[PDB]
Order: C-alpha cells, then structure tokens, then sequence
C-alpha cells in the first residue's frame, strides 16, 4: 500500500 | 555529493561536433533526468537544456537547432553533442543530476569541463608597443597566439614594481590576446630603453619589443 | 523570453547581513521553484537553496531563501557574512516551457577594506600593428575594489555592439583589483569615427577615458 | 517499495511517476 519517494 | 564522471575534449575545432558525457555509478541512468549548462569563462551561467526519463527532451530555443541529448543506459551516461560550433561556443559545460538524499532532491553538478573552440595550430605572438601619452603608462599588446600561455618581463627581468600584466582572452579566431603595461615616471621617456620580453615556448617564439613614445 | 535579473555587485562586511534579489520579469515568479547557487571562483556552482527556501546539509542556517510576489522577485539572504561567503550568486527558476532560466549572477563581496575607484588607461592602436592591417583599442582598468566592474565602449558617443572582449576581474598583488578590456577594428573602421570611449563603471560610478585616431 | 520521479517536479503542478 505505501511506497517511498526517493 | 555526486561524483559524477563528467569528460570531454580539451579542444574542437570550428563545425565539428563538440560532445560530452556525464555517467552515475548508482545505478539510476533509467530514471530521473539530467539538465546541461555552460559558462562562458568569466561570463554567467547559460542553460543548453535537459533530457528526462519520461524521454522529453527540453532545449534552449538559441541551441535548439544544434543540441543533441542522448542517454545511453548500457554506458550508464548522458551525451551532450553540440554540432556547428564556433570559438562563442568556448565555454566550461556541466552536467547535472538530481541528488536525493531522501524524498526531496536538489542537483549536483559535474566537476566542468572547459571545452575551446579554434581551428588554430601552434602560432607565436605578434607584439606590438603601447606607446605612453607626473607619470605615465606604456606597455604591449601580445597579440594573437595559440595554444597557452605567454610568459612577458620587462628588460629582462630588471623591471619588476609597477607592472601589470593582465589574463589572456580568446578571440573570435580563435587565437589569444594578452597585455602587460607598466606605470613610470615622465622623465623617464627618454632614458630609460623600456623593453618587453616575451616567450611563447609553445612555438619556440622569443620576441623583444622596444616601447618608444610616440 | 522571460529573464531573471540580479545585481551585478553586493557587498557586506562580516557580521552584516546582505540580501540577493532575483526578479522576474514576466508571468508569475512564485509559480516555479527559485533555487540560488554559490560559485566560488574555477569551481562549479553548488546549491545553497532549492525549492524556494530548503537548504541542504553542510549549508549554514545563516543563508535563508524567500519569495516576494508583490515584487515578482526571490531573495538570498545570508546572515553574520564571513569571509567564506565571498562568491557569485546565481538564481535559477524555469519558464512556462520549463526550461531553465538563469539570473545574470551577482558578486558578493565581504569588505576587507575599503572602496577603490579605478584607474583607467586607454591605449590606441599602434602604428605597427595597424599596418599589419589590425586595430585594437587596448583599455586597462586597475586598483579597484569590490572586484566587480561593468566596461562600456562607445563609438563617438553610440554604443559599440560588437568587436568587445573583456577579462573578469583579477586580484593583483595588492588585494585590489584589475581587469582588461579590448575592442577589435580594422583600421578604415578605425579612421571611420572622430573618438572613442572606454566608459568603466564601478560601485555605480563611471570613470572614462577617451582616444581618437587623429 | 520506491516512487521514483521521471520527470523534474513542480511547484503547484503534478508530474509522472514510476513504482519501482
């Protein structure tokens, strides 16, 4: 469900 | 931040293509974009464009026509290639890629590579006297050399308080241009044989220019 | 189209606080992100602020990014200026393509001593060089400080548009500074007007000197 | 795991994305 910017 | 690996010729002569390259060692030449300035030496920053990961390209309308941004993502680089160049195209070029220690990220810019422009082979100095008029300034013009640099002393050697010697320009020809000049007393004018002296060892060239008034 | 415009020169001494300003000239500045760059002299810019007002680590807290709409402009201030600090200053925001735009860079001097004007000497050119077919007006510029200047060259009081080399500004023995200038002719174009000037423009004052082919 | 950005982000605009 969550993913990081990077 | 970024190292970066920016490379390219020291030197390109008239309607070649000049062209540069920038790679990432973190594995990230897939994604992100990179965006391409120069600096003219001594003159602003100058934006030649960017190349994205969507695969946009965006260029500046006075380059447009010139510009070619590629990247390669077997090399792990960007190319920069810049056809029909002239000595107006001597400039530092940087690469820069966005650097992002976390969510947010701001650009790092490649060490710079100063590119000259010049369809010149080796060729010594012309030199010709700045003639003077309490006191007075009188020097030489060195006057269209090439490669770098140009040594100049006055009498050889015995002259050394008051002298200038100014930083060479590059001009349209692409050849260099240099002065010195030296502040002395009136009445010096006629007794004293004010010489320069200069070395071009580059063409082998030692030139002595007397600098009588006028 | 759209153009960032900056001063030329700020100057501060330690302690003080000094602001940059960078103003748009056409459509909304606050619509893209203003970021400023530091160049220390035969380095490559570096980010100072992005995004309008984010600094990176290694930034000091005194540097300090915001936006004005009202004066469609953004500004860096830097607070307590210490001799580091001593570099250009570039703004870079984007356009409605989103190509980049840099400001014309501003100088930010921390002032160790005091205001200098400069000492202008203009040379003609030489009787030798002249009938090698080359004419070079020489102008030189020394002992002046902040290390920012601005050369004008006029062609019986008509701005010249071409032809115009000038060196960056160099710090000579002294601490102070000089800088060299040149305009190249052929020899009819030369003979072709009354007189020329070499206008040197310095912490918003002008000092010229003048020559003609008589 | 990553949200990678493929283009330059924007002030006050949306931009493309790629999960990674």
């Amino acid at each position: 469900s969550k993913y990081r910017l990077i | 931040q970024l190292q970066l690996q920016e490379s390219g010729p020291g030197l390109v002569k008239p309607s070649e293509t000049l062209s540069l390259t920038c790679t990432v060692s973190d594995g990230s030449i897939r994604d992100y974009w990179w965006n391409w300035i120069r600096q003219p030496p001594g003159k602003g920053l100058e934006w030649i464009g960017r190349i994205d990961s969507v695969v946009n390209t965006y260029y500046n309308p006075s380059l447009k026509s010139r510009v070619t941004l590629s990247v390669d993502t077997s090399k792990n680089q960007v190319s920069l290639r810049l056809s029909s160049v002239t000595a107006a195209d001597t400039a530092v070029y940087y690469c820069a890629r966005p650097y992002c220690p976390g969510s947010a990220c701001y650009d790092s810019w490649g060490q710079g590579v100063l590119v000259t422009v010049s369809s010149a082979s080796t060729k010594g100095p012309s030199v010709f006297p700045l003639a003077p008029s309490g006191t007075a300034a009188l020097g030489c013009l060195v006057k269209d050399y090439f490669p770098e640099p140009v040594t100049v002393s006055w009498n050889s050697g015995a002259l050394t308080s008051g002298v200038h010697t100014f930083p060479a320009v590059l001009q349209s020809s692409g050849l260099y241009s240099l002065s010195s000049v030296v502040t002395v007393p009136s009445s010096s004018l006629g007794t004293q044989t004010y010489i320069c002296n200069v070395n071009h060892k580059p063409s082998n060239t030692k030139v002595d220019k007397r600098v009588e008034p006028k | 189209e759209v153009v960032f415009t900056q001063p030329h020169s700020v100057s501060g001494s330690p302690g003080q606080t000094v602001t940059i300003s960078c103003t748009r000239s056409s459509g909304s500045l606050d619509s893209e992100y203003v970021q400023w760059y530091q160049q220390r002299p035969g380095r490559a810019p570096t980010i100072v602020i992005y995004r309008d007002n984010q600094r990176p680590s290694g930034v000091p807290d005194r540097f300090s990014g915001s936006i004005d709409s009202s004066s469609n402009s953004a500004s860096l201030a830097i607070s307590g200026l210490k001799s580091e600090d001593e570099a250009d200053y570039y703004c870079q925001s984007a356009d409605d393509s989103y190509n980049w735009v840099f400001g014309g860079g501003t100088r930010l001097t921390v002032l160790s001593q005091p205001k200098a004007a400069p000492s202008v000497t203009l040379f003609p050119p030489s009787s030798e060089e002249l009938q090698a077919n080359k004419a070079t007006l020489v102008c030189l510029i020394s002992d002046f400080y902040p290390g920012a200047v601005t050369v004008a060259w006029k062609a019986d009081s008509s701005p010249v548009k071409a032809g115009v080399e000038t060196t960056t500004p160099s710090k000579q023995s002294n601490n102070k500074y000089a800088a060299s200038s040149y305009l190249s002719l052929t020899p009819e174009q030369w003979k072709s007007h009354r007189s020329y000037s070499c206008q040197v423009t310095h912490e918003g004052s002008t000092v010229e000197k003048t020559v003609a082919p008589t």
